[PDB]
RNA sequence: CUCGCUUCGG
């Protein structure tokens, strides 16, 4: 009886996967003969055959599903600031302040490099240098570590260790990574959009 | 002890539940504080020994103390392929009629050992098919099947209606080439068997052919290789922590193999000891007894390596291990050679 | 079947093979083994050039 | 068909051992003390030996002749 | 043709060298790779197969110095060459002793 | 006559179809200590999402069946229990659940973790590579519509589907695209009035 | 002239699995004539065609032309297609016996000496890395033996030579993860890796499989390009079955036989649940029965019954998971991830 | 003198969590002279150890006595006055985590050095003051000498 | 139902547009009743390995 | 050859 009934599954499985396969295949065909037409155009709007505007920019973003880091997020800060750390640790370089941290950050942040880049990423990586000085100010305040840089105890200095060659190669890390990010123009978006739905 | 842990390490493989430990040859040097593991030929000859346990026709049995595992695993692959060989490999067909196919009857008499000693030969060169009396030999298989003038009425049994319906491999005959008569008194070259059944025929079915033979090593094809079975295995110790008694030392006789542990009756109680721990096989049955768990140790001597060789009749296994040891000699010649050209 | 889908959007081609796959760890990931027996059938137009 | 003259693992020569473990099956000898005489001690000429089928008389039996 | 020695780099740097040997497979490998790692001179001894289709191994020698590292390799083909002798005398006589003591 | 070689399927009577990956040699197979080479190396990946436990019980019977020279039954709902097989395994001088000390062909050392030996019943299918393989040159073409045949007995060429054109269209390779369904399948040149067109 | 030349090494050949999915189902790789007759090609890049090896047969284009030649090798190179566009996840990853492997090398377990260790790294020194100096990790344990672990030795594969500027950083939780150690776990289930040398944690699924984000390859291809995170697939793929196969990987019967414990929690869970079941269907059939909200009297006995009846095997499994001992193949292949789970062990 | 740190501990714990690893353990220490707490990964097979077991742990930048820092590359066959002579247990690791304690809302004075041999893990926590010398990135070896 | 083996006992005079034998066909040594049965050990389509 | 039909494979 055990037998019969775990047939019964098995067979109840195999029937739903036929099924499937040309349900989905159908569905693809369409989806696909629809959407093929779509391109990414050089001036970052997606367009039909026709000329007609889909989208004045794609995903709202410009920013490639194949390259996209985090969560739907270009990067996990996170993640960069500490490989950018372990990549390049400067043992001859004062830790920074979260004023010092600030100030070298807005500093950075003005070059005529960043400018091209979109105002809601410069946003975000304000956000997390914020967040990040918040920490390190939280550390040397539980710890009492000065920010003249004569605190007895060296080792409290390693506790939350920034440097400003640190902080700049972030930020062109960063700012690289959302340059190479976007879409390349003449991309075939809307063949992209087809294929990942119907998988 | 510390130097304890440390001695089985280097010494001794055991054999856990569930996964053997110290498996790895560790005795190099640097790889151990206080010991030199540094190569010393002198004390290599000094500790090595070989012990014969066992010989007889187409079998060998012997003990190799003081090689590596490497060295050990060299000398079986050696055996099984690197040795040199006679078999068939060309058949050439006149007529077979029989129900075996001509390819399965092909593949058949190329797996037919050959007594012929493959030191007095040559490799057959790149293509000459023709062959020369040094590297080939030539086997005539001619079986006329027909039935009996004489049998009895019923003759149910296939053996009294019919003649040559079992063709042996005696029915092969050795035609020389050349001198090679000369060389070879009579009855030397031969299939080494002589009761291997080649085909089945049935009246009016015949099977003639010709068969060329060449040498060959098992690495080309199995059929080359001279062993049957070419193996090793490390010598088990078994070793008793705590002394065991009674009716449990009984149940120890029979967790093991039944020559290896014996029990006796020193003050009229039986108490076990390990008799013939080389008899054991590693059933590893010791594991179920919940309480005899903890009182043995099984594991294997790392430099202990009995080999048992049995042969397929080519030659004497003995002879087929001098000439493996030649082999690896004869490769080390040649890669030393190699490099003295190259500088 | 029609010449839409079966000679027109999708079509057959030559210069091409279809075999069985079997594993090969040894090859780079950029890699694919192609029998000697295929590969002398499958010919490239190779232009002479100095 | 016929009985294979090499075993297929070790390569003990098994094809001379057939017809002589028909005598003992033709005596009273079970398969496994007739297995054990013949001298296969390892378990891959045994099987080698025990699951063979003799197809060769009974294609015979369709032979021309 | 059988065995040739590729250095580590375009550089031609005697220390670190990797030797190709011919129809060879695991059983001259792991022997030489065993004789030649008791070498104290050889910080890393390792063979490979390239291929299991293609019969040639490729062992690589790193030594701690200045060795060329083709001089360990050289010994440890000597010194496996004087151990597989040794044993085959060994064995000889163990042959014959045990033939003597049978009869 | 077939040898078996890379790409011939086997099944093993459990629904475990194969191809044979390697043919290595004999001796750089594991070994045990009475010196039986394996046939055959299958991977043990293949159970634990399958739950095939049938074809571990059924190769514990047959060695054991082999080892007292019995055939053991495997019948559905019944057959030859796990316990008996375990003695027989046991009285028979081998481990009593099959796993064996192995010594590494390869290493010559022995291997950390014993090794599940023992005879299955492996059936080869008809399914071989070398009726399988096919590779098409220029070759023949319809009547109807210029292109390569369907089959390989008619020596046909493989078909780029609508899927594998949607795939070419996706990674946006105009080129290679026009070179595949055009020029390489069909190309032709017709001669256009300009006027009438 | 054109001469029309036999398909020769490194010329650039489409390759594709008939039931085309998505666009990673065919791509263009480089070609090595072998002498057999199958098309082979590395295991990782079995994911994105989701061929299995059972008799499945793939078809193989060779472009004529330079322009579809050069077109095929940029844009669907293998090493270019490393990730999926659905959601960028890495496609091309470690899998079974890859998993298995790697997980058995980076156990804690691991211990190497000098000879054992030199092996496993020469494994990878075929192909292009027959150029480069090993880099020989310093050994961990040295005074009373000389022993290097297996993470070192799994590490040396990311960064092999003194020259290879790959500097991998990682920081994540295992599937075994307890959730209050924070790279003090007690299964050891943390992964850090700094400076392309793994400092803790075990490989499995989560950080060398196919399945997201974390893992190590997919780092490897995000920081370092490409090349980088293909020769770390080439590497791991050459190292990891030799590591396997000299170690021995089995499983029997007995890996999956149930011990005494498990048998009386299995007798206990079985009479308590059939109890529960039947006290149910005495209050639906000759009296009231609580009614859940939303259902039918019935219903909410069959909903009883079930949640009973998955009690039972829950609890099943979790007392098969605990008396099962380690080293046990199902319960390490569902570990690491590489094949099967945990309901499959109870199950079977 | 390149000793980072040196102190005598003793065992409390051999394995809260169970016989996870045949063998590796790990071991839970507490120090006499300060209070210093260790989480330590071992090798018991080659090294056993014992739950009333007391040992002197020195961890140390350098493992010659002379003060020269020259660890480019390590010899196991060199023959020379070592720091290791002196010590039974010795491994090579790196200090790769350095963490404050965030048990202490305010006025902590506690650090935690994370330091991995090979994926053997040890966990140095205590005084700050004690700790002095402790870097990220930094290679130690640890001595350990059972006593009497 | 696709396994290779014997057909009968006159597989040789038949002549059939495709057909695969087995060179040494070997019954099973696990084998069912319903082997038994239908007598498919007298003709078997496989080898123990 | 064309066409249909079945049986497969996956
Ligand atoms: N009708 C079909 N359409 C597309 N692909 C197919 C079809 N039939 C088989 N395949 C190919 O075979 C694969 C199906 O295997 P899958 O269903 O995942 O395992 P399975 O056949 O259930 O094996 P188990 O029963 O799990 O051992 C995936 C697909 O590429
Ligand atoms: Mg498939
Ligand atoms: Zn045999
Ligand atoms: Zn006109």
């Amino acid at each position: 009886t055990e037998f019969f009934f775990h047939t019964m599954a098995g067979r109840e499985g195999l029937v739903d996967t036929a099924v499937k396969t040309a349900e989905t295949g159908y569905m693809q065909r369409r989806l696909v003969k629809s959407l093929e037409d779509l391109c990414s155009q050089y001036d970052l709007t997606v367009r039909s055959s026709t000329g007609d505007i889909i989208q004045f920019i794609y995903g709202g973003d410009g920013l490639d599903p194949a390259a996209m880091e985090g969560k739907d997020e270009p990067l996990e800060f996170k993640r960069v600031l500490d490989n950018i750390k372990a990549v390049f640790p400067c043992p001859s370089e004062p830790a920074l302040s979260k004023n010092e941290l600030i100030l070298t950050t807005e500093s950075i942040m003005k070059k005529s490099e960043f400018l091209c880049c979109q105002d809601s990423f410069l946003q975000e990586i304000k956000k997390f240098i914020k967040g990040v000085s918040e920490k390190i100010k939280k550390t040397r305040d539980k710890y009492g570590i000065n920010d003249n840089g004569t605190t007895e105890p060296r080792v409290l200095y390693q506790l939350d260790r920034i440097t400003p060659t640190q902080v700049e190669k972030f930020l062109e890390t960063c700012r690289d990574k959302y340059m190479r990010a976007q879409m390349e123009p003449g991309s075939a978006v809307g063949a992209l959009c087809a294929q990942s739905i119907g998988e | 002890a510390a130097s304890q842990a440390v001695e089985e390490m280097r010494s001794r493989v055991v054999l856990g539940e569930f996964g053997v430990r110290n498996v790895h040859t560790t005795d190099f040097p640097g790889n151990y504080s206080g010991y030199d593991d540094a190569w010393d030929q002198d004390r290599f000859e000094k500790n090595f020994r070989v012990d014969v346990v066992h010989m007889d026709e187409n079998s060998l049995e012997f003990d190799m103390v003081g090689i590596d595992a490497a060295i050990a695993n060299a000398f079986r692959r050696i055996l099984l392929a690197e040795v040199p060989t006679m078999a068939v490999e060309k058949v050439l067909v006149y007529n077979n009629t029989s129900i075996v196919q001509d390819e399965i009857l092909a593949h058949r008499l190329g797996l037919i050992p050959i007594h012929a000693d493959p030191r007095l030969f040559e490799y057959r060169n790149q293509g000459d098919e023709e062959g020369t009396e040094i590297d080939t030999l030539q086997f005539r298989l001619q079986v006329r099947c027909t039935r009996n003038p004489h049998a009895a009425k019923d003759s149910s049994d296939p053996n009294e209606l019919y003649v040559n319906h079992k063709v042996y491999t005696r029915h092969m005959t050795w035609i020389p080439l050349g001198n090679q008569a000369d060389l070879f008194p009579e009855g030397t070259i031969r299939p080494v068997h002589d009761d291997i059944l080649i085909a089945q025929l049935r009246p009016g079915q015949e099977i003639d052919l010709l068969m060329h033979c060449v040498k060959g090593i098992g690495k080309d094809h199995a059929k080359f290789s001279p062993v049957a079975t070419a193996s090793y295995r490390l010598l088990p110790d078994i070793t008793l922590l705590e002394p065991v008694e009674g009716e449990a030392a009984e149940e120890l006789s029979r967790c093991f193999s039944p020559g290896v542990i014996e029990v006796q009756e020193v003050q009229g109680k039986k108490v076990a000891r390990v008799a013939n721990p080389r008899l054991d096989t590693f059933s590893r049955e010791i594991f179920r007894n919940e309480k005899l768990k903890k009182v043995v140790r099984l594991a294997r001597v790392r430099d202990h390596y009995i080999f048992s060789v049995e042969s397929t009749g080519v030659l004497p296994p003995d002879v087929l291990v001098s000439e493996a040891i030649k082999v690896l000699m004869g490769k080390c010649r040649r890669f030393l050679d190699e490099l003295d050209a190259v500088q | 079947q029609g010449r839409f889908r079966g000679n027109l959007s999708g079509k057959r081609v030559d210069f091409s093979g279809r075999t069985v796959i079997s594993p090969d760890p040894n090859l780079r990931i950029d890699e694919v083994a192609v029998p000697v027996h295929v590969a002398k059938i499958l010919t490239f137009p190779e232009k002479v050039n100095k | 068909m016929i009985i294979p003259v090499r075993c297929f693992t070790c390569g003990k020569i098994v094809g001379n051992k057939w017809e002589a473990y028909l005598g003992l099956l033709q005596a009273e000898y079970t398969e496994g003390d007739a297995l054990d005489a013949l001298g296969l001690k390892r378990y891959c000429c045994r099987r080698m030996l025990l699951a063979h089928v003799d197809l060769i008389e009974k294609l015979l039996n369709y032979a021309p002749l | 043709k059988t065995a040739l020695e590729m250095v580590q780099a375009a550089g031609t740097d005697r220390h670190c060298v990797t030797f190709v040997l011919h129809e060879e497979d695991h059983t001259l490998g792991n022997s030489l790779r065993y004789m030649i790692m008791k070498n104290p001179e050889v910080e890393f001894c390792g063979y490979t197969t390239t291929h299991p289709s293609e019969s040639k191994i490729n062992l690589r020698i790193q030594t701690r110095g200045t060795l060329p590292a083709v001089e360990p390799f050289q010994r440890g083909l000597n010194e496996l060459m004087n151990v597989c002798q040794h044993v085959l005398d060994k064995f000889e006589a163990s042959i014959k002793d045990y033939k003597d003591q049978k009869a | 006559t077939r040898r078996p070689e890379i790409g011939d399927k086997f099944s093993s009577r459990h629904g475990q179809k194969g191809v044979c990956g390697l043919i290595v040699p004999q001796e750089d197979m594991p070994f045990c200590d009475s010196g039986i080479c394996p046939d055959i190396i299958m991977n043990p990946h293949g159970f634990p999402s399958r739950m095939t436990v049938g074809k571990l019980i059924e190769l514990l019977a047959g060695k054991a069946g082999v080892l007292d020279g019995r055939f053991h039954y495997g019948t559905a709902f019944g057959g030859s229990k796990v316990k008996d097989v375990c003695e027989d395994l046991v009285r028979h001088g081998y481990n009593y659940l099959g796993k064996d000390y192995v010594t590494s062909g390869i290493t010559g050392e022995p291997l950390e973790a014993y090794i599940y030996f023992g005879p299955v019943y492996y059936q080869k299918l008809k399914h071989m590579v070398l009726d399988k393989m096919h590779a098409r040159a220029r070759g023949p073409r319809a009547v109807l519509t210029r292109q390569p045949t369907e089959g390989r007995s008619r020596d046909g060429g493989l078909r780029l589907g609508e899927m594998e054109r949607d795939c070419l269209i996706g990674y946006g390779a105009s080129m290679l695209l026009l070179e595949r369904l055009m020029i390489s399948s069909d190309a032709f040149e017709v001669d256009v009035c300009g006027q009438c067109g | 002239d054109i001469v029309e030349r036999h398909l020769i090494d490194g010329d650039v050949v489409l390759f594709n699995r008939q039931p085309s999915l998505h666009k990673l189902s065919i791509m263009a790789h480089l070609a090595r004539v072998k002498p057999h007759r199958t098309f082979r090609f590395n295991e990782c890049v079995c994911t994105p065609y989701n061929a299995d090896f059972d008799g499945d047969e793939m078809n193989l284009h060779l472009p004529q032309t330079e322009e579809a030649k050069a077109e095929a090798l940029v844009l669907m190179g293998t090493k270019a297609n490393l990730v999926t566009p659905r959601n960028g996840e890495p496609l091309i990853a470690a899998i079974q016996d890859f998993l298995t492997g790697a997980y058995l090398l980076t156990l804690k377990d691991t211990f190497f000496d000098r000879a054992k260790a030199c092996q496993i790294i020469a494994s990878i020194l075929v192909g292009k890395d027959e150029k480069i100096k090993v880099r020989l990790p310093p050994p961990t344990i040295l005074k009373p033996v000389t022993l290097w672990t297996g993470k070192q030795i799994f590490s040396v594969i990311l960064r092999p030579s003194d020259d290879n500027p790959v500097r991998a950083n990682l920081r994540t939780k295992g599937k075994q993860y307890c959730g209050k150690g924070e790279d003090l776990c007690a299964n050891d289930s943390y992964v850090t890796i700094q400076n392309s040398e793994l400092m803790s944690g075990s490989m499995d699924k989560g950080t060398l499989g196919s399945g997201s984000k974390n893992n190590i390859f997919y780092i490897l291809l995000r920081d370092w390009g490409q090349n980088e995170a293909a020769d770390a697939m080439s590497r791991l793929a050459r190292l990891a079955p030799v590591y396997l196969s000299n170690r021995g990987f089995s499983i029997g019967i007995g890996d999956v036989t149930p011990g005494q414990g498990l048998l009386k929690a299995k007798y206990e869970l079985l009479n308590a649940g059939y109890k529960k079941c039947d006290e149910y269907i005495e209050a639906l059939n000759t009296g009231k029965l609580q009614q859940q909200p939303g259902c039918t009297a019935e219903e909410t006995l069959e909903a009883l019954i079930l949640k009973e009846l998955s009690v039972i095997r829950d609890h099943a499994g979790s007392a098969c998971l605990r008396e099962l001992d380690k080293s046990n193949s199902p319960l390490t292949m569902a570990l690491c991830g590489s094949k099967g789970s945990f309901i499959n062990i109870s199950q079977m | 003198a390149g000793i980072l740190f040196e102190d005598i501990f003793d065992v409390k714990d051999i394995d809260p969590e169970g016989k996870k690893f045949d063998r590796v353990s790990r071991l839970h220490c507490e120090s006499e002279s300060f209070k210093m707490d260790l989480i330590l990964d071992v090798n018991i097979q080659i090294y056993p150890v014992d739950l009333g077991d007391k040992f002197r742990l020195v961890i140390a930048s350098t493992l010659y006595e002379d003060g020269t820092l020259d660890d480019g590359e390590y010899n196991p066959t060199d023959d020379r006055p070592s720091r290791a002579d002196q010590f039974e247990y010795v491994m090579y690791g790196k200090v790769y985590r350095i963490e404050g304690d965030e048990t202490s809302t305010e006025a902590a004075t506690r650090l935690s050095a994370y330091v991995s041999y090979g994926g053997l893990l040890m966990r140095l926590q205590g005084d700050a003051n004690n700790l002095h010398g402790f870097e990220v990135d930094s290679r130690v070896y640890l001595l350990m000498k059972k006593l009497a | 139902k696709q396994a290779m083996g014997t057909i009968g006992y006159n597989q040789r005079n038949r002549i059939d547009t495709l057909m695969y034998l087995l060179a040494y066909p070997q019954k099973p040594m696990v084998k069912t009743k319903t082997i038994e049965l239908i007598e498919f050990e007298k003709l078997p389509a496989g080898q123990n390995a």
